[PDB]
């Protein structure tokens, strides 16, 4: 078998900019690689052929260049269509593989995150079980640390986040941690408050919420 | 019957295309392709390499600044083509080992 | 010259570059097929053709 | 109206392969294309095609080809380096095209040999070589007896006393 | 115009097999190989096979051993893959590709010798619990004015088998500043995501919203409001 | 656990040379490799690796390669010499390793079917061939008889009419 | 036994060389040798030509 290994596998350059993507070969190739374009929520689809031939319809940004067993694909003057995850593929002999694949994300400015929060409904206290919510609107970057406070006692194997995918205008993200107990271990305690830490914000701002009042 | 015939084969096109071989100028095979580019589209196409018209100036005229040359300060490029109604303009001058100075501000 | 795409370019203007050889210029730049004196090479893409059916 | 095999000819009217199989039995005649062998010998060619055009010679500044004064010695060194560069490189060219249309022409004639071969280990001693490109199966063959032999699951020893019998009794 | 027209998502529990087909339409099914690979949630692409559309013959990864198998129907023109003994790693969207030439000579130096052509995908869920429709919970928007300025507010849908769920706001009539989060595994094994908004704190009174949801596969069609709640 | 030939299949666990004999018989089953065809195929390989490596090209003072400053006309002459050279003898080098592999290959298998060939001329009408690189010899050949026909000594006419009767019979020959 | 079977093969290696020919790039072989030097000892012989070091 051929391994494929794509070196970036994370990337952050901001439009107008050039980028580079590596593909090394553990063995030769010769010249009959491809790279793919997959957009988020989309299938992927073939940007060059060969080691440099471009797909009708491609722009001419996108550069292939390599042989043998090193290959690479630079975007210049990027444009918001062109953040997408990409792959390379051996097509030299079966089987085939493709990559771990290098993910581009827009470095815009810094954006502190707009911290909310949600406490659990009365229909949602009937089923026997209570959720609470951290929410997090627009920031930029993605590295973001939430952590959660009942009565000052510390919290571990009992939370789960989601973070959206880049949006198309303002260019920053989305997170929302979700705390979840029952009705029984709701019950025992009065103040929670979820803290948050961004390099937007000088020190940690809370939002919290005490049981039994709005 | 008691018995059955059966014929094993390959197929065959009704012009074949002639090619070479080491013992052979002219042997009809089925299909074939050509290895040599004879044609030109006449024209130069200005993708992926930046290419740069000269128009009525040589490299070297706009190098020193030819009046007439003057667009091509702090141009860059990949490919500059040198048309043949280029003309200078100037003071009359000459170049000792002008293809050598051509050649090092072409690259 | 011309808005479209070849890696090739030669005095006579862009060819394409998918043949391994060609017969237009010894002049080139870029991604070139080497230049041959011949203006055909035929290789053979199949069996040889015998005619009854 | 005898079917004919390889030796004398090629089949025109056929289209689903490169290589074949035709046969005259008691359901009447029939064709049929060998796709394995077919695309085993088209693979063969694209390796090839493949392996020519490899390689991608990317040149950028070279030497000046075409000169509009005479100059002397260092012009005619010049030309005749480059008139030296493009024959040895015609050289090549009318050479590789030679050797390659050779070999493939000798692997297109092996896949058809190799294919009656495959053929004649099937069928033992329950037919014989006519000597055409063709065989005489010495036994009633139905169009589902055919196609096991294309299909290579044909079993000689069922048929064996029935054509062993038609072979040598007279 | 060239298409591959793939089945549709299917549900399955550990162990079992799945069939999944792919229609092809626009091209000679021969004269063409069909590839097979499969993209886990979050993951890189992962290429499980390749089959003849010609001979039949097959090559598989290493990974699908004996695991999975290739199969072929010429007319008509549609191609098959067989996944035995499942398990919940395999859990993922498999894509059907158009990928070789066959019955004549085409060099690599083309783009149909490579994965030229995509579908658009089939889910394959495997997991143990059966389908089951979300339970939606109001999100009221809480504090005093909130911020002052700006107000969020939302939808909780709880507790589903499998994916996915639409979400809409006012039946598509409120889009700006709607953030519809990716769907988390929970524990239990059902799946749970959120749908939140940001509209100015002076509409919360004037101004109504609705949250559309919308679950096929239990064919559960909610529509829940949302305002401040009576204290 | 039939025993299988060369047709599409290798012998993993033979040390004593390349090309060689398996069989199954009244005595058992058994190995042994053919030395000649083996030193043959090498003798032909050793040949082309001796003529590949048969000349010293013996050179002394050349012209310089390197160059520390930007000079002209005559410098990209010396580069361009050296890089036509270096492409030139690079193609040879590539042709030569191809056409000298394809052979090597192909000879290799052609020692295979000459010794295939040479056994059945052996055995005559005393065996078939069952088609998958292996022969169904239709008498009793003790270890000794398939010694006799591994060291060419094989006498078809001693067993004949045993193998006849065994071959040719409907039910009663 | 009456009959007997005799079939005749080639050795083979549990993992060979990969080599490249007029149609492959990359066939399995048993065995194969380098024409390529590429390292060096990173010193210079005085012998057996007479090396004069500036
Ligand atoms: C093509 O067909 C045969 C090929 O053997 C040739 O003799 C004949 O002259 C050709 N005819 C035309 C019209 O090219
Ligand atoms: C290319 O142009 C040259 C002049 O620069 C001319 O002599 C030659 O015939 C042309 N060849 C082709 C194929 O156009
Ligand atoms: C071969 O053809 C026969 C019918 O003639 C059929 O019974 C058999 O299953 C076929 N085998 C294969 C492998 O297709
Ligand atoms: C020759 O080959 C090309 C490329 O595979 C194909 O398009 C064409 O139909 C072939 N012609 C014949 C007569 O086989
Ligand atoms: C061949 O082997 C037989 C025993 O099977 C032996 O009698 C005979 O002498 C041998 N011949 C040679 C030339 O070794
Ligand atoms: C032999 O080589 C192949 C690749 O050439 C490799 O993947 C395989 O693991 C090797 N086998 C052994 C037993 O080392």
């Amino acid at each position: 078998d051929i391994q494929m290994t794509q070196v970036p596998v994370s990337l952050s350059a901001f439009v107008g900019d050039r980028v580079s993507i590596t593909c090394r070969a553990s063995q030769d190739i010769s010249r009959w690689l491809a790279w793919y374009q997959q957009k988020p929520g989309r299938a992927p689809k073939l940007l060059i052929y060969a080691a440099s031939s471009l797909q009708g319809g491609v722009p001419s940004r996108f550069r292939g260049s390599g042989s043998g067993t090193e290959f690479t694909l630079t975007i210049s003057g990027l444009q918001p269509e062109d953040f997408a995850t990409y792959y390379c593929q051996q097509g030299s002999t079966f089987p085939y593989t493709s990559v771990l694949g290098t993910i581009l994300g827009i470095p815009g400015t810094v954006a502190a995150p707009s911290v909310f929060i949600f406490p659990p409904s009365d229909e949602q206290l009937k089923s026997g079980t209570a959720s609470v919510v951290c929410l997090l609107n627009n920031f930029y970057p993605r590295e973001a640390k939430v952590q959660w406070k009942v009565d000052n006692a510390l919290q571990s194997g009992n939370s789960q986040e989601s973070v959206t995918e880049q949006d198309s205008k303002d260019s920053t993200y989305s997170l929302s941690s979700t705390l979840t107990l029952s009705k029984a271990d709701y019950e025992k305690h009065k103040v929670y408050a979820c803290e948050v830490t961004h390099q937007g914000l000088r020190s940690p701002v809370t939002k919290s919420f005490n049981r039994g009042e709005c | 019957n008691s018995t059955a015939t059966l014929c094993l084969g390959h197929h065959a096109v009704p012009n074949g295309t002639l090619v070479k071989t080491i013992t052979d100028d002219q042997i009809e095979v089925t299909n074939a392709t050509e290895l040599v580019q004879s044609s030109s589209t006449g024209k130069i196409c200005n993708n992926p390499h930046r290419i740069l018209d000269g128009i009525d100036c040589t490299l070297i005229d706009a190098l020193l600044g030819d009046p007439h040359c003057d667009v091509f300060q702090n141009e860059t490029w990949d490919l500059f083509v040198e048309r043949s109604k280029a003309f200078s303009n100037c003071y009359p001058y000459d170049v000792p080992d002008y293809a050598s100075l051509r050649s090092l501000v072409a690259s | 010259i011309d808005t479209c795409i070849s890696e090739c370019i030669t005095p006579n203007g862009s060819i394409p570059n998918d043949k391994p050889f060609q017969n237009v210029n010894k002049i080139t730049y870029g991604a070139c097929p080497k230049y041959v004196k011949q203006n055909t090479l035929k290789l053979a893409t199949g069996m040889r053709n015998v005619p009854e059916k | 109206g005898a079917i004919a095999g390889f030796i004398e000819n090629g089949w025109e009217g056929m289209i689903d392969g490169w290589y074949g199989f035709r046969h005259q039995n008691s359901e009447g005649t029939g064709q049929a294309a060998d796709l394995k062998s077919t695309q085993a010998a088209i693979d063969q060619i694209n390796g090839k095609l493949n392996r020519v055009i490899e390689k991608t010679n990317e040149k950028f500044h070279q030497i000046e080809k075409e000169f509009s004064e005479v100059e002397g010695r260092i012009q005619d060194l010049e030309k005749y380096v480059e008139d030296t560069k493009i024959d040895l490189w015609s050289y090549n060219a009318e050479l590789l095209v030679a050797l390659e249309n050779q070999h493939t022409i000798d692997l297109t004639d092996s896949e058809m040999n190799k294919l009656f071969e495959k053929t004649r280990r099937q069928l033992r001693e329950n037919a014989e070589d006519m000597g055409n490109g063709c065989f005489k199966i010495y036994h009633k063959c139905d169009n589902a007896c055919i196609e096991s032999i294309r299909n290579g699951t044909y079993d000689h020893d069922v048929y064996r006393d029935e054509a062993l019998n038609n072979r040598f009794q007279i | 115009q060239v298409q591959l027209a793939q089945s549709e998502n299917e549900l399955k529990k550990p162990g079992a097999s799945v069939k999944v087909s792919c229609k092809t339409s626009g091209y000679t099914f021969t004269r063409f190989g069909m590839s097979w690979v499969r993209q886990a949630p979050g993951q890189g692409l992962e290429w499980m096979g390749w089959i003849s559309g010609y001979t039949g013959d097959t090559k598989y990864a290493r990974s699908f051993q004996g695991r999975l198998t290739l199969t072929t129907d010429t007319s008509t023109g549609t191609a098959y893959m067989e996944l035995r003994s499942l398990r919940s790693d395999d859990t993922a969207i498999y894509y059907c590709v158009r990928n070789r030439v066959q019955m004549e000579v085409s060099p690599a130096t083309q783009s149909t010798w490579y994965m030229d052509l995509w579908g658009r995908g089939t889910l394959v869920s495997v997991s143990s619990p059966s389908t089951k429709g979300p339970s939606v919970f109001p999100l009221a928007p809480s504090s005093k004015s909130t911020s002052g300025g700006t107000a969020a507010l939302g939808c909780l849908v709880k507790d589903y088998f499998p994916e996915p769920v639409t979400v809409s706001w006012n039946s598509g009539a409120l889009t700006s500043g709607v953030h519809t989060f990716p769907a988390v595994l929970q524990s239990s094994g059902l799946y749970s995501l959120s749908s939140v908004v940001t509209v100015p704190s002076s509409s919360l009174g004037t101004q109504t919203y609705i949250c559309n949801v919308n679950h096929k596969p239990s064919n559960t069609k909610v529509d829940k409001k949302v305002e401040p709640k009576s204290c």
